[PDB]
DNA sequence: GAGTAGCACGTGCTACTC
DNA sequence: GAGTAGCACGTGCTACTC
């Protein structure tokens, strides 16, 4: 009865903290004895996911300023 | 006092709900889709292994790039 | 002590599926 | 119709902060 879906639900929640730990392990999240808040956690991924693209966005520039600069230097090099 | 306790509680849920709201959508898989907390939680784990991978690969190519160019900078 | 934030439960609802 | 999934609410504790 009643014991099948509060049993079901307990499980459910499980699961979910199972992967809330595991978002926890990556992101700095925290130096020293770290906080769960559940909502510290979903802001600190947010905004680190947010820093991750920020850096992927700058790299793929410098890489293709460091191609067309490599380019250069090798047809000077030819005269 | 309950009836207090209780909006607060609620108010607290919502702040919840709307972060969840907006990792989701921070997501490149999940963005715009009815994903349930689990599917969010999981699918963002995924996503920033993945940049963290390829933010690294790149960074190498950086480094890569400049050695190749300030050695052409000396034969130029 | 008064006022909460954070959390785990036990439940009620809704939307699906076959 | 009956089972399941995912939610969100009401509630009572703990552990502060003022």
């Amino acid at each position: 009865s009643r014991s099948t879906h509060n049993e079901m639900e307990k499980n459910r929640r499980a699961h979910l903290r199972l992967s809330l730990e595991k978002l926890k392990g990556l992101v700095p999240l925290g130096p020293d004895s770290s906080r769960h808040t559940t909502l510290s956690l979903l802001t600190k991924a947010k905004l680190h996911i947010k820093k991750l693209e920020d850096s992927d966005r700058k790299a793929v520039h410098q890489i293709d300023q460091l191609q067309r600069e490599q380019r250069h230097l090798k047809r000077q090099l030819e005269k | 006092k309950r009836a207090h306790h209780n909006a607060l509680e609620r108010k607290r849920r919502d702040h919840i709900k709307d972060s969840f709201h907006s990792l989701r959508d921070s997501v490149p898989s999940l963005q715009g889709e009815k994903a349930s907390r689990a599917q969010i939680l999981d699918k963002a784990t995924e996503y920033i292994q993945y940049m963290r991978r390829k933010n690294h690969t790149h960074q190498q190519d950086i480094d890569d790039l400049k050695r190749q160019n300030a050695l052409l900078e000396q034969q130029v």
